[PDB]
């Protein structure tokens, strides 16, 4: 039922590595402070995404057993998860509580950031669905770790080695869902279901970025490696 | 080789 001493250790370890990310307040304060042009917002996005991938590699490297994996599989796992991890972190930031009216302005500013209309609606649909689950910081951290250690990514040679690293994280998350929400036994399944919705963002991410209302779409050499751009 | 920066950050 309750977490074991080893599971408690694993959870705290994951939490500490996860907390090394850029604070949600930093991002929302910038967006809420003043309205930017689509050109300025494209550049804010690429700088945010470059910092996010850098921190995500550092978080991934600390995941227990990640270093024992085949080097080609390590690259396949990171490249297969980076976009989903960015959207999950964006969903976490979006659902953080702010003073009355602030989340409405934040949404309005993001809707008018330069992103094409067809990509706006499914993004906020996913963000608001994540929000209804009322996830704790521990649930976002474990779910990010579960996203990274997905054995069903394209080009994985040893899927069973990946399965073995993901299984203890799914077990901790399942126990946490039963503890945080004991009235809702569907909570764990709802979280896993949200991961299938996350995968849809991969298929159109490159198109989403190239459709941004700017004259030129400049990306950093690291973003070109993780994204299907330039 | 492709993903040279990722391979670098990983190692
Ligand atoms: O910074 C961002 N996302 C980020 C990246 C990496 C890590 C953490 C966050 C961008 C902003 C959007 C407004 C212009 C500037 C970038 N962002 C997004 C978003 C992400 C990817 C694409 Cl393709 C489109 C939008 N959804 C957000 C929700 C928030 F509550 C939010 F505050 C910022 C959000």
């Amino acid at each position: 039922m309750e977490l074991t001493p080893d599971q408690q250790t694993l959870l705290h370890f994951i939490m500490d590595s996860y907390n090394k990310q850029r604070m949600p307040q930093e991002i929302t304060n910038k967006i809420l402070k003043e309205a930017f042009s689509a050109e300025e917002n494209f550049l804010i996005l690429t700088e945010m995404a470059t910092n996010h991938v850098q921190v995500l590699v550092e978080f991934t490297k600390k995941l227990p057993g990640f270093q024992t994996l085949d080097h080609e599989d390590q690259i396949a796992l990171l490249k297969g998860s980076a976009v989903e991890a960015m959207f999950l972190r964006s969903a976490e930031i979006f659902n953080k509580k702010l003073p009355s009216g602030h989340s409405d302005l934040l949404e309005a500013r993001i809707r008018n950031s330069g992103i094409s209309d067809e990509y706006i609606t499914p993004m906020f649909s996913f963000y608001k669905s994540i929000g209804e689950l009322k996830m704790t910081q521990e649930e976002y951290a474990l779910l990010t770790a579960i996203v990274i250690l997905s054995p069903d990514r394209q080009y994985i040679k040893d899927r069973e080695a990946v399965e073995k690293l993901q299984e203890p994280l799914l077990d901790v998350l399942q126990k946490l869902c039963k503890i945080h929400q004991p009235e809702n036994p569907q909570h764990f399944a709802c979280l896993l279901g949200r991961l299938t919705e996350l995968r849809t963002f991969n298929h159109h991410h490159a198109e989403m970025l190239m459709s941004w209302r700017v004259n030129d779409h400049k990306f950093t050499p690291l973003l070109c490696e993780i994204w299907d751009v330039q | 080789k492709d993903h040279q920066l990722l391979r670098y950050l990983l190692d």
